[PDB]
RNA sequence: CGUCGUCAGCUCGUGCCGUGAGGUGUUGGGUUAAGUCCCGCAACGAGCGCAACCCCCGCCGUUAGUUGCCAGCGGUUCGGCCGGGCACUCUAACGGGACUGCCCGCGAAAGCGGGAGGAAGGAGGGGACGACGUCUGGUCAGCAUGGCCCUUACGGCCUG
RNA sequence: UUCCCGGGCCUUGUAC
C-alpha cells in the first residue's frame, strides 16, 4: 500500500504550484504563515460557494488571490458587496492591499475537489454509500473524463467495523508522469465519526 | 486479384461470432496507419515510436485482408474444412454458406457447397482458386 | 502539544535561553525547521499539496 | 549466480613488466585499497631478489607460481547429513587464484620484521620448493587422492 | 599548431596541448615526474605516446583540475589520446582496439538512506 | 555599468523575464552583456514519511534558486525609464545595482 | 507509514464450451528482471500492474560569457596581476545521440553467438515510482474525530 | 543448485 500524493508526484510537469511567489530565507516563514492563514479563512468562509482552488500571487508588496468557484453568484453577491467585505477582511488580516479575483470552473463535474465535497455531503446526509459512489463515477464519466476513481475510507453506515468501498471506471494510470490526473480529498463528519473520500480524475495526456 | 477479403495467416478465434471486437482492432490498425503517415509523429520519443512500430507490424501481419470487411460476409471459402473447423462452426452458427475444397478426411455434411478435391498438391489449389476467381471477375 | 504550552512559547520568558520554536500549524516542538517554521509531518503534507513555492520532490 | 557465467574481469597489465600476473599479485598484496604501497613493497622485494640472486626476478616469480600451483582439491558434499571431501579438478583460473592466495598469506606468515623481506624470502623459497605455501600445497594434495574411494561422487 | 584534447575521468578534467618539439611534458607549469612524484602509475599516462612511436616529437602543455591523482592520470591519458586523434585521423585505426578512445564513466554511487554507504545495510542479529 | 539581478524558483519564468529585459534593452539603443547563467543554489530537506517511527523512510525534497545576469552597458536615459516600468511575472524577483 | 515486495501478479468486456456451480482467456513449448515477448491453442482484447513518459551521471552541438576561464597577443613590482579575448574547462537553458539501428552466421519467430561504426551495445549506471490485498500491523503523545472519564483538579503558574 | 533461509507458478489427499 502507501501510495504517494498524486499531485506532489507531478509538481514539475502537468501540474503547477498553488502558491507562486519568491521570498528569501529572511521572510519565507512569514509569507508562508500568512498564506496559510489566508487559505484557512477562505476555506472556512467560502465552503457554501463550492471552493475549488486558491492561488496566491505576490509581485511587489501586494497579494493577488484567485479563487476557483463552481458558482460565482454566491461569492460575488447582489451587486458585488459581499466580495468587498471579504476584501476588507483580508485587508484587515494582512495589511498589503490584497486584490481578490474570482474564476468559474467549467463543467464542475471535472474537478476532483468538488466531487470530493459533494460525496462528503452525501455521506453526511446519511445516504447509501455504494450507490452514491456509482452515481458519482458515472456522472464524471458522462463529461469526457477519460478516467474516474472514488474511494471511501471506512465506518460505513455507522457500523462497528471500518471498511474501504472503492469504485472506478476508465483509465486511471497513476504511474505515468504525463497523465494530468486531478486529485481531491474531502473529510465528512458524522455522529459516528470521520470518513475520508478521495477522487482521481484522468484527463488526456501530454 | 479481386475485391474479396481473405484470411491466410491464422484464423483468430471469433472473427464472426465476435465481429465487433475484431472490428475494434481493424479501427485501431487504421488509426495507427494514419498516425505513421502524419506530421505529428515528432512527439512520442524514438523508443515509443519503436513500440508503436512493433504493434503496427503485428496488426498488419494478422489483420491484413480482413480489413476489407465493413460488415458480415455473404459466403465463406475454405481450403480445408477440417483444418479450419472453427471457421466452419462460426459460419454454420451465423447462417453463412460454406464452400470447401475437401478431401478424403473431411465431413461433407458440414459444407453446403463442397468441391471434392485435394488440400495438398499446390497444383490443385492453384487450378481451383484460379478458376473460381476468373469466374468471380467475369461475372462482375 | 497542549494549548497552554502553545501560548507559553509566545511570550518573552524573562531570559533568552528559555525561548524555543514550535510548529506554526500543529504546535509540535520536535522536528521544526527554521526555514519554514513547520514540523516534518506538516512540511511533508504541505509539500505534497503543492502549497510551497519552488519546493519539489528531489531525485538524483 | 543462477543464470549467467560471471565473466572474468580482465586486469590491466603492469607498466614496468607489461604483465598481468604481476598486476594480480600486487592486487592480492593490497589492503585498505593502498595500491602505491603494495607496488612499492613488490618493487623493493624484486630488487632484493635481483641483488641476492643473479637472474631477473620475473622468471623466478613465474617459476614459483607454477611451482605452488595445485591440481587436486577436496570439496565437501552434503548427503544424508555426512561429509564427503570428494577430490576434483581445478580450472587454470582457480589454480592461479589459490596459488596467489597461498603465496601472499605465506608471505605475511613469516617472522621477519619487514614485509618486503618476508615476501622475497617466501618467493625464493617457493621457487626452490620449501616454505609455508609449498608445504600447504602438498598438504592439500595428500588430503586429496587419499580418499579416491569417494571419486564416484562426480558432483 | 595547437593539438588539443579534453580528457575526463572520475570528476577530474584535463586540457592537453601538443605542439612539435623534443618531447617535453609540463603540467601546471611544473615537470611531470616532480608533480606525480612517488606515484608508480605516473608512467601510465603516456603509453598513448609510445603506442604511436611518439614521445620524441611532441612537447605537451597540460592544465588539469579536479579529482584525485589517479583521476588526474586517467584524464591526462584520454586528453593525449584525443589530441593525437586530432593530429591525424588515421591513428584511430590503431588506437581504438587498444582501449584508449573510450571515456570510462564509472563514478561514486550516491549514498542511500537506510544503508551505511550506498550498499552496506546496518548489521542485525538474534533473529 | 548597470547590473541586473534575476532570482527565481522556476527557471522557465526566469528565462522569459531575462529574455524580455534583454530584448527591450537591445531595442533601446546601446548593446548589453547578454544573459549570464549562474550556478543554482540548492536547499535539501530529508524527512521521515511515517508520523511515528520507521526512520528508514526518509523522503526527500529540494528547493532550488535559479540566477541570471544582464549587465546593460552604456545606459541611456530613455532606456532607464524603459526599466522599472515593465511589469514582471509574479514568480520572478528583480534587483538593480550599479 | 511499515511488511509481504519493486514480488509479479490481481481482474473485467465481448465471444466460445457445460443443464448448472463454473471454465477458457491467465494452460502448453521457449525466453526475459518481469502475465516481457514469440509459437501453439477457442479466443480477441482491455484495466490496475511491469516497461516507458520524469531527474541525475556519461559524449557532442546552439544561444550566454561575470564574480568563471586564459590557448594566441602587449605590458606585469611575474600572483590572470592589469590591458585584452570567449578559443578550452566551466556555468546554466534547448537539443542531438542507442533504436538489435548495419553485417556475417544459427533458428519458424521472440531471439543467440561474433563483428564494424560509436562516449556508451544488447534493460549504459543510479534515483523518484509500490497493484488487487494480507498482517484486528504501528500511531488517540504531530494532527483531525466517536464514545466514556476530571473540572478548587486528571486544569494552569513557578523552584528544585 | 546438493544442502540452509524466503518467495512464485504448475500438480495431488482431508475440511468450508
Ligand atoms: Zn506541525
Amino acid at each position: 500500500g502507501n501510495k504517494i500524493h498524486p499531485i506532489g508526484f507531478r509538481l514539475g510537469i502537468t501540474r503547477d504550484w498553488e502558491s507562486r511567489w519568491y521570498a528569501g530565507k529572511k521572510q519565507y516563514r512569514h509569507l508562508l504563515l500568512e498564506d496559510q492563514r489566508i487559505r484557512g479563512l477562505l476555506e472556512k468562509e467560502l465552503y457554501s460557494a463550492g471552493l475549488a482552488r486558491v492561488d496566491i500571487e505576490r509581485a511587489a508588496d501586494n497579494v493577488a488571490v484567485t479563487v476557483h468557484v463552481a458558482k460565482p453568484g454566491v461569492v460575488i453577491g447582489r451587486g458585488g458587496e459581499r466580495i468587498r467585505v471579504l476584501r476588507e477582511e483580508l485587508a484587515k488580516l494582512t495589511g498589503k492591499n490584497v486584490a481578490l479575483n474570482v474564476q468559474e470552473v467549467q463543467n464542475p463535474n471535472l474537478s476532483a475537489p468538488l466531487v470530493a465535497q459533494r460525496v462528503a455531503e452525501q455521506i453526511e446526509r446519511r445516504f447509501a454509500v455504494r450507490r452514491a459512489i456509482k452515481q458519482a463515477v458515472q456522472r464524471v464519466m458522462e463529461s469526457g473524463a477519460k478516467g474516474a476513481k472514488v474511494i471511501v475510507s471506512g465506518r460505513i453506515g455507522g457500523a462497528e467495523q471500518a471498511r474501504t468501498e472503492w469504485a472506478a471506471q476508465g483509465r486511471v494510470p497513476l504511474h505515468t508522469l504525463r497523465a494530468n490526473i486531478d486529485y481531491g480529498f474531502a473529510l465528512a463528519r458524522t455522529t459516528y465519526g470521520v470518513l475520508g473520500v478521495k477522487a482521481y480524475i484522468f484527463l488526456g495526456e501530454v | 486479384r479481386a475485391g474479396m477479403p481473405y484470411v491466410n495467416q491464422r484464423w483468430l478465434g471469433g472473427m464472426l461470432t465476435n465481429f465487433k471486437t475484431i472490428s475494434q482492432r481493424v479501427h485501431r490498425l487504421e488509426e495507427l496507419e494514419a498516425l505513421f503517415a502524419s506530421p505529428e509523429i515528432e512527439e512520442r520519443p524514438k523508443k515509443e515510436q519503436v513500440r508503436l512500430k512493433h504493434e503496427l507490424e503485428r496488426l498488419q501481419k494478422y489483420l491484413s485482408g480482413f480489413r476489407l470487411l465493413k460488415r458480415l460476409p455473404d459466403a465463406i471459402f475454405v481450403v480445408d474444412p477440417t483444418k479450419e473447423a472453427i471457421a466452419v462452426r462460426e459460419a454454420r452458427k451465423l447462417f453463412i454458406p460454406v464452400i470447401a475444397l475437401a478431401d478424403t478426411d473431411s465431413d461433407p455434411d458440414l459444407v453446403d457447397y463442397i468441391i471434392p478435391g485435394n488440400d495438398d498438391a499446390i497444383r490443385s489449389i492453384q487450378l481451383i482458386l484460379s478458376r473460381a476467381v476468373d469466374l468471380i471477375i467475369q461475372a462482375r | 502539544a497542549r494549548k497552554a504550552l502553545i501560548e507559553k512559547a509566545k511570550r518573552t520568558p524573562k531570559f533568552k535561553v528559555r525561548a524555543y520554536t514550535r510548529c506554526v500549524r500543529c504546535g509540535r516542538a520536535r522536528s521544526v525547521y527554521r526555514f519554514f517554521g513547520l514540523c516534518r509531518i506538516c512540511l511533508r503534507e504541505l509539500a505534497h499539496k503543492g502549497q510551497l513555492p519552488g519546493v519539489r520532490k528531489a531525485s538524483w | 549466480a543462477r543464470r549467467r557465467r560471471a565473466e572474468v574481469r580482465q586486469l590491466q597489465p603492469d607498466l614496468v613488466y607489461g604483465d598481468v600476473l604481476v598486476t594480480a599479485f600486487i592486487n592480492k598484496i593490497m589492503r585498505d585499497g593502498k595500491k602505491n604501497l603494495a607496488a612499492r613493497i613488490f618493487y623493493d622485494a624484486c630488487k632484493i631478489i635481483q641483488e641476492k640472486t643473479g637472474q631477473e626476478p620475473l622468471k623466478v616469480f613465474k617459476q614459483a607460481v607454477e611451482n605452488v600451483k595445485p591440481r587436486m582439491e577436496v570439496r565437501s558434499r552434503r548427503v544424508g547429513g555426512a561429509n564427503y571431501q570428494v577430490p576434483m579438478e581445478v580450472s587454470p583460473r582457480r589454480q592461479q587464484s589459490l596459488a596467489l592466495r597461498w603465496l601472499v598469506q605465506a608471505a605475511n606468515q613469516r617472522p621477519e620484521r619487514r614485509a618486503a623481506v618476508r615476501i622475497a624470502h617466501e618467493l625464493m623459497d617457493a621457487a626452490e620448493g620449501k616454505g609455508g605455501a609449498v608445504k600447504k600445497k602438498e598438504d592439500v594434495e595428500r588430503m586429496a587422492e587419499a580418499n579416491r574411494a569417494y571419486a564416484h561422487y562426480r558432483w | 599548431e595547437q593539438y588539443y584534447g579534453t580528457g575526463r575521468r572520475k570528476e577530474a578534467v584535463a586540457r592537453v596541448f601538443l605542439r612539435p618539439g623534443n618531447g617535453k611534458v609540463t603540467v601546471n607549469g611544473q615537470d611531470f615526474n616532480e608533480y606525480f612524484q612517488g606515484l608508480v602509475r605516473a608512467v601510465a599516462a603516456l603509453e598513448p605516446l609510445r603506442a604511436v612511436d611518439a614521445l620524441g616529437h611532441f612537447d605537451a602543455y597540460i592544465t588539469v583540475r579536479g579529482g584525485g591523482k589517479s583521476g588526474q592520470i586517467d584524464a591526462i591519458k584520454l586528453g593525449i589520446a584525443r589530441a593525437l586523434v586530432q593530429y591525424n585521423p588515421d591513428y584511430r585505426a590503431k588506437l581504438k582496439p587498444l582501449g584508449f578512445l573510450t571515456r570510462d564513466a564509472r563514478v561514486v554511487e550516491r549514498k542511500k538512506y537506510g544503508k551505511h554507504k550506498a550498499r552496506r545495510a546496518p548489521q542485525y542479529s538474534k533473529r | 555599468k548597470i547590473r541586473i539581478k534575476l532570482r527565481g524558483f522556476d527557471h522557465k519564468t526566469l528565462d522569459a523575464s531575462a529574455q524580455k529585459i534583454v530584448e527591450a534593452a537591445r531595442r533601446s539603443g546601446a548593446q548589453v552583456s547578454g544573459p549570464i547563467p549562474l550556478p543554482t543554489r540548492v536547499r535539501r530537506f530529508t524527512v521521515i514519511r511515517g508520523p511515528f517511527k520507521h526512520k528508514d523512510s526518509r523522503e526527500h525534497f529540494e528547493l532550488r534558486t535559479h540566477n541570471r545576469l544582464v549587465d546593460i552597458i552604456n545606459p541611456n536615459r530613455k532606456t532607464i525609464e524603459q526599466l522599472m516600468t515593465l511589469d514582471l511575472p509574479t514568480g520572478v524577483e528583480i534587483e538593480i545595482k550599479t
